[PDB]
């Protein structure tokens, strides 16, 4: 909690300007923060409003600090030293503190050292939690599941059988990992369903948000890269492949057999098509309907925006009929 | 003749349940058949003729 | 069960029949028979009356003349519907007394009547209030504050530092004050913002199934007063809804986003952050708002189904309007 | 672990063995990670010259696929259909649970069949029926009076409200809800009013129901899940849906309320599918399908415009949205 | 100047068995008979853009 | 026609006289999404009746960049 400006500026490798015997008790916003509040500031444009800012010290950049009102950390990046100060003065408690007896553990499941597990949380026969790692109350982690040293799952998580989960990764609340993929046979009419026996491999600083469901292969697994993100309510079918360190915000429903590369990032609400492949760096914005391929790397957009109902009625019929109009137009050259 | 085509397309909205884009797409349909370039049937009836 | 006229007066609806009718529970109009009370709206359903086998019909002033039984006189049947369905409710609570199963923290405090289903799990600090019921193998995180009358279904997660207010309901799977999407991105790499905020929900707010509303990063998230939430949302960090605002299935929204009070988003919309939407619009279903909107009214999105070699046709043209618009200007 | 003779197996499945019978099968996996004791199968035909690269034991394929075999092959005419079937016999899926656990919460009211088996930490509420051969997860939650029929499986922490109705043979997926109130609520001046929601969900035989889906209760009557139907995750079926046998929901479909669909359809993945309407039997919405209107003759229908390159994207949608401007000036060039 | 068969095989690449050794989308194979259409000022019925799913289809409608 | 193109930039990114200066980017400083300088770029076409390759479109960012094409 409360700690020291100047030592603070330090483990940020920061540039301290101004008293460092201020005393720091925590993280807040420009608009809100009060006296021992550090806040920053990543547009130029906030810069008149420094002098409306009653907080102790300001992260800014060099050239920010002629319009400094108060103590200055300078930096590069102001936003990435947000986002490590917060982390030394966070204020968000654990999933649990080590084993609490109300929880159902099989007496073949092996534990690392200082492994907590929340309360009513399940774990089935074969499963190895690491070092440090925390399971959350209510949890269920299936038969043979691996989950790596200092992971951690929020109250509520799922994991199904055979799941491997690397190093320091993080799973809010709801989220379902490992369960069958959806996968059928057709016998006249009839659905036959197709065992999903293939796993989810998550690699490591792996965080995944809310009410999220990661499916386990039919055959092969599904793969999550190393350092990638994923947001709430998205959805990740069998087999899909996802390369280190992309992002997936909210929303998302992902096909079967899908690979998305590198350093990629999916824009909110998308939809993308399966048995297909995505190349490293590539953006798609909010909403995608990405029903194709992506060869090149670059950003990708697709949906026509909002407009007044009475407007909207009018444009959405001539689109329909667009074809109509292609025909009387080629007829008129 | 015109309310052939309105029966074909389907006060139009609270009688005979007609969508938002349907009353649109309802005087579309009576532009190409009259070829020429409105809530009721008696409405659109009237001004036609 | 209830006597019609004892029913009639407590909706405040005119008895038009005998009141000394016995009703015992709710049901539509094309399966409702003796001992059933039902309702009708649209006005097309006069001519068809008859057919009905309700004991009693809520209806209007106008549609007295077409009774057929024992009618409800009243301005907005659906309302009294809604009243008379509440009268007769069938639905049973989440929990009643406290569950030797559940694992309650001993610096939580309860208040009066508080239910706890099983396997339900309490952390430290948190205040239940009066009549407060939390539904069995539900999850409430520490010092989280749910007000009066409040109900959880089964299983749902309430995070740390939680403000729910009084006579809330919140649905089974339902996810509230989990991290929101904050990282920054050192050099490609991804180093989590802690979300230090928090979830601030008000008075009468309904919140349906596997439904996930985060934690802000640093300020807070909140939603509004008398706010109806449905399934399968995203409301992201220091996302502000007005109060008697309503979100239906399947609305994805972004961070930083304020939307106004009386609005109403369709579902399946899809809403861009760090913007404003104000007071008392209707978003249509599957909108792509991208934009703020700055005055009240009806905005629509998406070009809808076609046979599917027709939509093949529609769709490449569209892809391919620059050029058409170029055919356009060049022919003038 | 399981072990079957080639021969054997080949028989189960009706297939043409084309090689040593005396083969034993531990499993079934695909042909690029396949091993020795191995079975796979093949469907496109792009696969074939590349059939000597596999390390499986068997291959399933067809008549004109046993040229370019290069292993003991099964010859059928249905390989995927085949494929489902041998990847049954050869399952490793372990269950949800087995026999009744200490930590659950089973109320003496309710009705218990045999065999049936209750994992850690569930929660069985008053009048709750639970069939012979049934298995309820761990975590999971089943509401007062809910009948599920015999052979019917739940995943660890699936919630079912009160008064639902499940036939027999079905799965469901964890994270998902059952039963739950309906989006029903009446406006008075502004404020909204609940309209508690008392019908139901009937869910019919042989149905399967992916992850964090939610089904919600009818209004008054009831919302109906046909039999053989399967639903994949995220889906979200409002109150009084009527979903006809056989039909499938691929993943992220939001349907309204008091929908109907046919027998044998298949709506594609984030589908967006409007209420109090109808879809005819044998429909097929692909995906993200914007089904605005009632679907009266079977086909395949499709809606949306793909990706762009951003820059092209601005311009695309600027002229769709200036559409109406073109038609004038088009009309006005006549 | 340009054969037919050059004009039909340099359209083809540039747009992408058109579906199975080559790999169209549902997209694709209508994108390619509006581009025909254009390349050689013609209208192609929905009868006859329905009968061309291969090369060899391509280069035998115009001849 | 410097004052009417300015004009046209305030109507159509929203922003009084004022603020449209000639050295104002129109993203950076004047606060246009991804569809507004396209839009621009048609509101401009329609008013001074020209066609403006996608090219030159592009470098258009600043007031003072516009002013020039359409002079010329
Ligand atoms: C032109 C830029 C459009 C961006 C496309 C969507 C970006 C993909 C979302 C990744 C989420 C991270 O970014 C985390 C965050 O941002 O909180
Ligand atoms: C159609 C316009 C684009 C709409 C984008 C919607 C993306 C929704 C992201 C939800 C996840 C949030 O946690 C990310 C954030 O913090 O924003
Ligand atoms: C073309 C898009 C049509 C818009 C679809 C909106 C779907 C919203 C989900 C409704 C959830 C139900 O529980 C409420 C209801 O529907 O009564
Ligand atoms: C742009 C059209 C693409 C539509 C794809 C919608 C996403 C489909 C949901 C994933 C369902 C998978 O579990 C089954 C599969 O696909 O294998």
């Amino acid at each position: 909690a409360s700690i020291r400006l100047a030592d603070l500026a330090q483990q940020l490798d920061a540039e301290l300007h101004g008293d460092g015997d201020i005393v720091i008790t925590g993280v807040a916003s420009m608009q809100s923060a009060q006296t021992g509040h550090i806040t920053f500031m990543v547009n130029p444009k906030y810069r008149e409003h420094l002098g409306l800012c009653q907080a102790s010290a300001v992260v800014m950049t060099q050239d920010d600090l002629p319009f400094a009102k108060s103590a200055a950390l300078v930096v590069k990046n102001p936003y990435l030293t947000y986002a490590r100060m917060a982390q030394i003065l966070d204020t968000t408690p654990q999933p649990a503190q080590n084993i609490a007896p109300s929880a159902v553990i099989d007496a073949t499941a092996k534990l690392g050292n200082n492994v907590s597990i929340g309360a009513n949380a399940v774990i089935e026969s074969g499963v190895e939690l690491g070092d440090n790692v925390i399971i959350g109350a209510g949890c269920f982690v299936g038969k043979n599941s691996k989950i790596g040293a200092g992971s951690r799952l929020w109250a509520n998580v799922t994991i199904y059988h055979e799941i491997q989960i690397g190093q320091n990764c993080l799973i809010q609340s709801g989220t379902v990992v490992g369960a069958d993929g959806f996968g059928y046979a057709n016998d006249r009419g009839n659905w036959v369903k197709i065992p999903q026996i293939g796993r989810v491999i998550i690699g490591d600083r792996v965080e995944i948000g809310a009410c999220t469901t990661i499916d386990r292969g039919a055959l092969d697994d599904t793969i999550i890269g190393n350092g990638v993100i994923i947001d709430n309510q998205c959805q990740i079918a069998h087999n899909v492949v996802i390369g280190d360190n992309t992002a997936v915000a909210g929303g998302v429903i992902m096909a079967g057999s899908l690979k998305i590369g590198r350093y990629c990032m999916i824009g909110g609400a998308s939809v993308i098509n399966g048995h297909m492949e995505i190349c490293d760096k590539v953006t798609v914005t909010g909403m995608g309907m990405v029903m194709r391929p992506i060869t090149e790397p670059g950003v990708y957009s697709s949906g026509i925006p909002l407009q007044p109902n009475k407007v909207w009625r009018k444009t959405a019929a001539l689109v329909m009929n667009i074809d109509d109009m292609s025909k009387r137009l080629k007829s008129l050259e | 003749r015109v309310k052939k085509i309105i029966g074909e397309q389907l006060s139009f909205v609270e009688d005979l349940g007609a969508d938002s884009l349907d009353t649109v797409e309802l005087v579309m349909a009576l532009e190409e058949e009259f070829d020429t370039e409105i809530t009721t049937v008696q409405a659109a009836i009237d001004y036609i003729n």
